[PDB]
């Protein structure tokens, strides 16, 4: 027959990488806004985001709106750092 | 009379602590002085893994990412095994390595203000910048054409590594193949 | 300037040192980590993927030279039973 | 349809005594520009390597064993033939860089070079 | 450095100054007029700041100085804060865009 | 303070802890020359040949990241750096170095 | 400010003074990234001379393309705001359906093609730009216009047909 | 017992093959590499397979003059 | 972002490193009872209900258990080749995409950094082995090291092949990248050498002469007492999942399947989870099934068959890729 | 039994790795060609985001220059070319805002 | 000597062709102009030596 109390750890082990997986979607999900989350970003995807952020505030936020708000032109982020260049 | 310059802390998208830097500093030489002080050679290779990993923390946190996990795979992960699999077969007694390093004292602080007074002037303004009220700030800004595809570091170094200066890659794949034959010639029974 | 104090501390271990010839391998070993240290970080402020490139053939020459004095050793011990100067 | 620019990039000047034809001519050029000698100069050195070994073995033998000379044999038929194709390839780039007299050669890529001018040919390929 | 190659794939952030200072050699210095190379020497500063920044550094410690000293003689009856300055721009937040700008 | 900090914090508490128990509640008792032999080359040629060759493994990491640009060109390159250190495994091979019989 | 990257930073600098008034003024673009990705070919369409104008303008001035290049400059910001007002006028649900999925989507095109096949319909049909990839090989349909996508997380509706303008 | 390669090649890989399969299968392995670059591109050619142009990794910027454009200029602007 | 990065990230590591330490303590009740049917017994049914908690009891009566350490040679040196082991064995997790991008760390060199960790983890049992002041246990465990470095080889050498592929040290590109072709399929001896080389890697049987009592003088793994026992087993059994996680990762297209949120991340969750359970199944199925092999044909088994056949295939791939114009573009894409 | 006989054992091997090698020439092809259309459409924007970070190094270059003729009474000159040379170094002011 | 004349010319075409910022690289074409002209006069120091002191025999 088939012997389901040996499967029954297999069971757990899988049942705990669906916990991740659902668990890293979600918070992730919550954290980005209820939005799905950016992966392999590069320069070019970081840089993106923080211009997003200078015109809703959210590195994530959105807009379609053709001309700039106010202040848009001063808001642009100059990174300061002590030591590692 | 607006303050036209403005200074905030950054939220998100921080940036790690230049503070790490310091920890890892002393950690290395530490682990350096621990590694001429030491009674028995195998501890000495150990606090020499020590120290090889805090350079390779430090180079990864400076963002060379690639240079770093080298240091982990190659000195940690070979050659220091080799050096532990070698001192840890042959016998030694800890008696016999042991000098009197009180006779060296003198000579030491001599050799090190010596040393470090004329090697130090030669480093350029770069490495001294953050090292020993009006301190002086980095600033970094974006670029677009420039980050049109941007390459990692392994990347950067791939793209000339074979082709404008595959002569270096020739030269040591001659050392590694001399390296090979010569270890094994001086070793083994023919 | 850490780089500095490392090639220090690898050039103070040929001082402090009569009778360890094991310890004489590791402080090339030392000074070599330093000198590429020193190699990166410029590398790193003068914004050069080359200064990586070098640093890269001096850790596989580092390791070349180190597999041929390992192999020296060996050599050596076979025929001696100490790595000990009797000093 | 000439390109307005025929010297695209800076390359290094090269005392010589004859007219440079190409400082990196292609590895074809080579192999059909070498003249009769050229063979003839290339399949001697590489003879030279094996028959050398050979004369060792006849006036100082070697005393190896039963198949030792026939090894070493094989080992330096193949290095008469790299030593000898690499003299046969110098003799012939010599005269595309100028630093050997190559007075047919210049008149043979002048011959060539015109003609794919005149096909509306790219000089060098593609 | 003077490679040509930088980290990120692109060229390195010196390589022009290297370029003009091997451009300026080149064209100016030679076997009849040794002396051309002279004219070479500001743009070898100029390649020299680009690799350690030491005029740079002077310039700015100094005028930091000068700025932070006269940051203090003034008085700031209400300094705009994180809060409005991180509102700086944004689509509904005109009062705190007006309030940082003094305006 | 980033999700790869805060993990290698929360492993090292892990194998604290797990020393703390065993040294906090496990019963504890201090219940408490040498021969010189020769050791086996083999063991000094394993490293050997795993360092020079580990070393040729990570120079040819780049190569796999960077095939696109390298295209013909860094193959050639490539591949010449591949025969010269197979070549050297030839003679590890043939001449018996790591004690096949 | 350089263009090496950041690894330490804690803080940000901000300048308040203006741009000095001898500088033409131009209202800077307000879309953020998915909505210009999503406009991104039809700004090409329309602003491609005027994109390599200002890139060419750079060329012939180098150390100083920042400076000797502000008009040119300032005209390719208003032939980018013309399409996403055009956009904006004549195709704004569609418009907001396909960068709301690349929003989604890890801002990757070929996870919104049904979007972005409904979008470029409407934009060829008012605004006749039509999105163009150069050196695309020809012996295969164009990876834009292909009905299946290898790399897409979600299967495609057989029924959503991509888009060929005058078909 | 054991053959020769240089005596007799074909019944020294027929051996090698069904006594050192590993470093005989290997040194097979590593020859299909060059072969197939010297027989694999030609035939493509033949049979129409045609390769992709190279993807920009950089701006393309075009050659010759500038277009003399006009338009969009600060007149338009409002 | 919407709510605190400490928060956010405190979260994620609780997320992963919980779940996988429950997964390996049933990994080794599983590899007890699978190994007891194919023994025609059962296995663990007492300890807990169907025996589901015999690892936890194992665990706590080793805690609970004394130590014996060496003749007082040193006491941090004791501890500290178990602690660098357990360390390291776990630090691979931290860059596993559950899900794209779904990892701890979303690293473009997270390739690199998983053979970084493995090569620690081999110092602590090289360093215990040494400071249990024994001849034959030391030298058992040098022989556990000789194994541990040259199958790091084959895996490296393997790894390479994948990455020709991929064009990418990135694990999540790496997945993305088999939307194509689970690379099993075109890699397919590159996939049997990989899990041959990960048996080996991890000191499983048949090669585990580490834990073998029978032959003698083996069996330096069988001398670890109480809360030592406890952190090699551990590190161990988080090593055979981590290696049978990165086997589905490089051949088995990691998580991807054969609307919501929860629901898309439960089912990539799981497909990765099933294919690591295939494996860690097949590792329990190879243990149960064959003899011990000899540790100086283990080391030629690897120096004359797999690094031999791994070498020419490194010369082979990549000429294929050239010859139909298939090396990818190493940008970021997927 | 059949299910060890090497014969179609290395037949079925042979068509799988044919068969994934097959899609693998399929899948790189379509792959390289989304990053053909990925950098086309990040190439159609770099002009007016280049343009507009360009603005902004232009007002705080000047601001800068303002700024040191304004304290110092006049600008120090850090190099001897006229190319703009984007700042390593910035002036901030000794204390970051209160919030 | 005090003038160097370079070994490697070449190397001002050196530059990585990837990330290009508009306007980075230096006009170089003087020096091209350079190069052309130590050429053509090499070239004419040739042609009037073996057409004008081959004419004599
Ligand atoms: C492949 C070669 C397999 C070896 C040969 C098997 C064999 O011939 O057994 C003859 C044997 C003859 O029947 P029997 O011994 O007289 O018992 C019949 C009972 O009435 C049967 O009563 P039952 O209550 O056990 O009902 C069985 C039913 C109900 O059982 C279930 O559905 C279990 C799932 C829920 C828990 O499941 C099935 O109908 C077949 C589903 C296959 C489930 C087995 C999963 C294999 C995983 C192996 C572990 C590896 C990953 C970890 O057949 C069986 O034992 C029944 C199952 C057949 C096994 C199929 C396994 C295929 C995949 C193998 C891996
Ligand atoms: C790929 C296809 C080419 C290789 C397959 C055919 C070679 C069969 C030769 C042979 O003797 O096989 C039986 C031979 C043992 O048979 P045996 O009857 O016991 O020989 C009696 C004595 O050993 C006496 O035997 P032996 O020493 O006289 O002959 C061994 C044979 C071994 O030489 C070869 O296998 C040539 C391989 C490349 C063609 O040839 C020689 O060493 C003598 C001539 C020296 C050739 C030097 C070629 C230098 C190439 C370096 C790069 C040049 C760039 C231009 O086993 C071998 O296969 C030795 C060759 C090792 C196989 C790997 C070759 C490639 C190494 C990695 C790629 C390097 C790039
Ligand atoms: C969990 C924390 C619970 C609160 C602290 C534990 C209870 C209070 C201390 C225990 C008092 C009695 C100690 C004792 O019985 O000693 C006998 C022994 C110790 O014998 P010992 O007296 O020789 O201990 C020696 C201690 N040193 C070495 C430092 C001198 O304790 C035990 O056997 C352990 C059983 C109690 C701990 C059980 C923990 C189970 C956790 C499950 C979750
Ligand atoms: C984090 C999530 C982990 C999810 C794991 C689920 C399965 C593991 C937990 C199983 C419950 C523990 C258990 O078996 O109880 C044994 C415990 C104690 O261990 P035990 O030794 O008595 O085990 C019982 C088995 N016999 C009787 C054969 C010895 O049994 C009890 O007496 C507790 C009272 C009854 C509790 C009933 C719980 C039912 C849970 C069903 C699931
Ligand atoms: C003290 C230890 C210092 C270690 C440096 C910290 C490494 C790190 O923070 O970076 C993680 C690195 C890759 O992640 P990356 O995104 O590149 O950097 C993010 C930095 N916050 O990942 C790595 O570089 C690998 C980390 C190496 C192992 C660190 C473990 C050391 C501490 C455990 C001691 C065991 C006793
Ligand atoms: C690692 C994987 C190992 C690869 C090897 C698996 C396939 C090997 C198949 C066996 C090769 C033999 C083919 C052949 O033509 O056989 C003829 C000859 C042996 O003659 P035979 O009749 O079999 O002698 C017995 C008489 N009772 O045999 C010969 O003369 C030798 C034939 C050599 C040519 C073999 C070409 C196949 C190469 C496959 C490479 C696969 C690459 C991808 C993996
Ligand atoms: C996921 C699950 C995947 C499958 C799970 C398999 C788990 C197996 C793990 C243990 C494997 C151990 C192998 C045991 C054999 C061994 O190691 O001994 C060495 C053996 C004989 O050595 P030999 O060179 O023949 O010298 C003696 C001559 N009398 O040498 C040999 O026997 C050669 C073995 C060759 C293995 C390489 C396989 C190449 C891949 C073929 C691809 C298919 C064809 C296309
Ligand atoms: C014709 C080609 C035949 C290949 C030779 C394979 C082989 O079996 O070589 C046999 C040799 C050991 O044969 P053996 O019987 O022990 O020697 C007795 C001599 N009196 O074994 C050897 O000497 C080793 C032969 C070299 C194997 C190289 C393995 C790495 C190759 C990686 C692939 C890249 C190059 C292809
Ligand atoms: C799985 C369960 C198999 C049950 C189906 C079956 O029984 O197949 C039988 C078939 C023929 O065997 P048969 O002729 O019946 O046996 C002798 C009887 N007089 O047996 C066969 O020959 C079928 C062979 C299937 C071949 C395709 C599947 C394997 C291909 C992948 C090969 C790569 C695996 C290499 C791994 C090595 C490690
Ligand atoms: C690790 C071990 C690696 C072992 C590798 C062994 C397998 C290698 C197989 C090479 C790939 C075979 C399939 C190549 C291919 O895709 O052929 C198709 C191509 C063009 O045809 P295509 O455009 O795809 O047809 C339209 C269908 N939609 O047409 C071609 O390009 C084919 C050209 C060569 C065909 C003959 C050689 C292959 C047999």
């Amino acid at each position: 027959p088939v012997p389901f109390e040996t499967l029954i750890p297999y069971g757990i082990i899988i049942a705990m990488f669906g916990v991740t997986g659902a668990g890293m979607a979600k918070v992730r999900h919550m954290f980005n806004g209820d939005k799905r989350h950016r992966w392999s970003v590069d320069q070019w995807d970081k840089q993106q985001m923080e211009r997003d952020r200078r015109l809703t505030g959210h590195l994530r936020g959105q807009t379609d709106n053709p001309i700039a708000p106010p202040g848009f032109e001063f808001n642009n982020p100059w990174k300061v750092x002590x030591x590692x260049x | 009379s607006q303050i036209s310059l403005l200074l905030l802390k950054e939220i998100y998208t921080n940036g790690s602590t230049h503070i790490m830097l310091d920890i890892l500093s002393v950690l290395a030489v530490i682990s350096g002085i621990c590694v001429i002080i030491s009674k028995n050679p195998i501890v000495s290779v150990l606090h020499l893994i020590g120290l090889f990993a805090y350079v390779s923390f430090y180079l990864i946190l400076i963002g060379l990412n690639f240079v770093g996990l080298s240091y982990l795979i190659v000195y940690i992960g070979a050659v220091s095994i080799l050096f532990l699999f070698i001192l840890m077969l042959i016998n030694i007694r800890t008696s016999e390595l042991q000098s009197n390093t009180s006779n060296s004292i003198p000579l030491t602080i001599l050799v090190g203000i010596i040393i470090s007074s004329f090697l130090f002037k030669m480093l350029p303004y770069g490495v001294i910048i953050s090292n020993q009220k009006n301190d002086l700030f980095f600033i970094t800004s974006k670029i677009w054409d420039g980050a049109l595809a941007e390459n990692n570091h392994i990347s950067s170094i791939g793209n000339i590594m074979y082709t404008n200066y595959n002569v270096w890659l020739i030269l040591a794949s001659f050392i590694l193949l001399l390296a090979m034959v010569g270890a094994i010639v001086i070793t083994i029974k023919p | 300037n850490i780089t500095l104090i490392l090639f220090l501390i690898g050039i103070l271990g040929f001082v402090l040192n009569r009778k360890n010839i094991i310890l004489m391998l590791i402080s090339i070993e030392i000074m070599l980590l330093s000198i590429t240290f020193l190699i990166l970080l410029s590398s790193l402020n003068m914004d050069d993927i080359i200064g990586q490139t070098y640093a890269i053939y001096i850790i596989v020459v580092a390791g070349a030279e180190s597999a041929i004095g390992l192999g020296i050793l060996v050599a050596f011990y076979r025929l001696r039973g100490s790595i000990a100067i009797e000093y | 349809n000439t390109p307005t620019q025929t010297y695209q990039f800076p390359s290094k000047t090269v005392k010589t005594d004859y007219p440079l034809i190409d400082n990196d001519p292609h590895f074809t050029r080579v192999i059909r520009y070498a003249r009769p000698s050229d063979y003839a100069h290339g399949l001697a050195a590489a003879a030279a390597g094996p028959a050398a070994l050979w004369l060792m073995e006849r006036i100082s033998p070697s005393q190896v064993g039963r198949g030792g000379f026939a090894k070493a044999m094989r080992l330096a038929g193949f290095i008469g033939l790299a030593g000898g194709f690499l003299y046969f390839y110098q003799r012939s780039i010599l005269r595309f860089y100028g630093m050997s007299e190559n007075a047919r050669e210049v008149e043979m890529d002048m011959r060539e070079m015109t003609d794919r001018v005149k096909a509306g040919l790219p000089l060098y390929g593609e | 450095m003077a490679s040509g190659y930088g980290l990120n794939g692109g060229p390195s952030r010196c390589f022009p100054f290297w370029q003009e200072l091997l451009a300026c050699y080149v064209t100016n210095s030679s076997e009849d007029n040794p002396d051309g190379k002279n004219k070479c020497i500001p743009v070898m500063e100029d390649y020299y700041e680009c690799l350690h920044h030491r005029k740079e550094a002077a310039r700015v410690r100094a005028l930091q100085a000068a700025y932070r000293e006269a940051e203090a003689k003034k008085l700031q009856e209400n300094p705009p804060t994180a809060g409005q300055i991180r509102n700086l721009g944004l689509l509904n937040k005109e009062e705190d865009t007006k309030k940082v700008h003094c305006a | 303070m980033s999700a790869m900090s805060i993990y290698i914090i929360f492993v090292s508490i892990i194998a604290i802890l797990f020393l703390a128990i065993d040294l906090i509640f496990a019963p504890h008792n201090p219940y408490k020359s040498q021969s010189r032999s020769p050791f086996n080359i083999s063991f000094f040629i394993y490293g050997l040949v795993f360092l020079l060759l580990d070393l040729e493994i990570l120079l040819l990491y780049p190569f796999a990241v960077s095939e696109y640009v390298n295209s013909a060109y860094g193959l050639a390159a490539a591949l010449i750096f591949i025969g010269i250190i197979t070549i050297g495994f030839v003679y590890e091979l043939g001449h018996d170095a790591l004690k096949v019989h | 400010m350089a263009t090496r990257k950041p690894a330490f930073n804690q803080h940000v600098l901000l300048d308040t003074t203006p741009l000095p008034d001898s500088i033409p003024k131009v209202k800077e673009i307000g879309a953020s990234s998915a909505p210009l990705l999503s406009a991104s070919f039809f700004i090409g369409a329309r602003c491609k001379d005027y994109n390599d104008d200002y890139m060419q303008c750079k060329n012939e001035n180098p150390g100083r393309g920042e400076f000797e290049c502000l008009k040119e400059g300032r005209r390719v910001t208003r032939c980018a705001r013309s399409v996403l007002k055009d956009i904006n006028t004549h195709c704004l649900e569609q418009f907001r359906a396909h960068w709301q999925c690349l929003d989604n989507n890890n801002q990757q095109l070929w996870q919104c093609r049904p979007a972005e096949w409904k979008l470029n319909k409407c934009v060829y049909e008012n605004l006749k730009l039509e999105k163009v990839i150069p050196d695309q090989p020809k012996n295969s349909t164009p990876v834009h216009l292909r009905q299946r996508q290898i790399f897409a997380h979600h299967a495609i509706p057989p029924w959503e047909r991509p888009f060929i303008p005058g078909q | 017992t054991t053959p020769r390669f240089w005596s007799t090649p074909l019944k020294y890989c027929r051996w090698a093959a069904r006594e050192r399969p590993a470093l005989f299968f290997s040194v097979v392995i590593g020859a299909l590499g060059p072969v197939t670059l010297a027989t694999v591109p030609p035939l493509r050619r033949l049979i129409g397979d045609v390769d992709a142009a190279p993807i920009p990794l950089t701006y393309p910027i075009p050659p010759g003059p500038r277009k003399q454009l006009k338009g969009y200029d600060d007149d338009t602007e409002d | 972002m919407s709510y605190s990065q400490t928060i956010n990230s405190l979260v994620e590591v609780v997320l992963v490193l919980v779940p996988s330490l429950v997964g390996i303590a049933y990994v080794t009740v599983g590899e007890r009872k699978t190994m007891g049917s194919m023994q025609r017994r059962l296995g663990p049914n007492a300890v807990g209900i169907y025996g589901l908690l015999q690892a936890f009891a194992d665990a706590l009566k080793l805690l609970l258990k004394e130590y014996v350490g060496p003749t007082q040679a040193n006491l941090v040196l004791f501890f500290l080749g178990p602690v660098i082991t357990l360390i390291f064995s776990l630090l691979g997790y931290a860059v596993i995409p559950y899900g794209p991008g779904l990892a701890v760390n979303d690293l473009s060199t997270g390739i690199l950094y998983m053979l970084a960790v493995s090569s620690l983890a081999t110092y602590g049992i090289l360093l215990a082995g040494w400071s249990a002041n024994s001849k034959y246990a030391f030298l058992g465990s040098l022989r556990s090291t000789a194994q541990l470095i040259s199958y790091e080889l084959v895996l490296s050498s393997s790894i390479l092949l994948v990455i020709m592929l991929s064009g990418s040290l990135s694990l999540t590109v790496i997945v993305e990248s088999q939307r194509a072709i689970w690379y099993i399929l075109p890699l397919l001896p590159v996939f049997i050498i990989f899990f041959i080389g990960s048996v080996a890697e991890t000191n499983r049987a048949p090669f585990d002469l580490a834990e073998a009592e029978s032959e003698l003088v083996s069996g330096f793994m069988t001398e670890h007492a109480a809360v030592i026992f406890v952190f090699f087993f551990l590190a161990e059994y988080g090593s055979i999942v981590l290696m049978c996680i990165l086997t589905s990762i490089l051949f088995l297209g990691g998580y991807l399947l054969i609307n919501a949120p929860t629901v898309e991340g439960s089912f990539y969750g799981l497909s990765l989870g099933v294919k690591t359970s295939i494996l860690i199944f097949v590792f329990i199925w190879t243990r149960a099934s064959f003899p011990r092999i000899r540790f100086d044909q283990l080391m030629s088994f690897c120096w004359t068959v797999l690094l031999p056949i791994l070498f020419a295939l490194i010369v082979l791939v990549p000429c294929i890729l050239y010859s139909f114009n298939i090396f990818p573009v190493n940008i970021s894409l997927l | 039994r059949g299910l060890f006989r090497p014969r179609p054992l290395l037949a079925g091997a042979a068509v799988l790795m044919l068969y994934g090698w097959y899609k693998l020439v399929k899948g790189i092809r379509e792959q390289n060609e989304l990053a053909r259309e990925k950098m086309w459409a990040r190439i159609h924007l770099i002009p007016l985001l280049q343009a507009e970070e360009d603005r902004d190094h232009v007002r705080r270059y000047l601001a800068d220059q303002a700024r040191e003729k304004g304290l110092l009474g006049e600008n120090i000159k850090v190099y001897n070319s006229d190319r703009y040379v984007r700042p390593t170094f910035a002036v901030t002011p000794s204390k970051p805002a209160q919030e | 000597s005090r003038h160097i004349e370079l070994k490697y010319p070449e190397v001002f075409s050196h530059g990585s062709p990837f990330n290009v910022p508009a306007g980075f690289y230096p006009n170089l074409d003087h020096v091209i102009e350079h190069y052309r002209k130590q050429h053509l006069e090499e070239e004419e120091r040739k042609a009037k030596k073996l057409a004008a002191a081959a004419a004599a025999a």
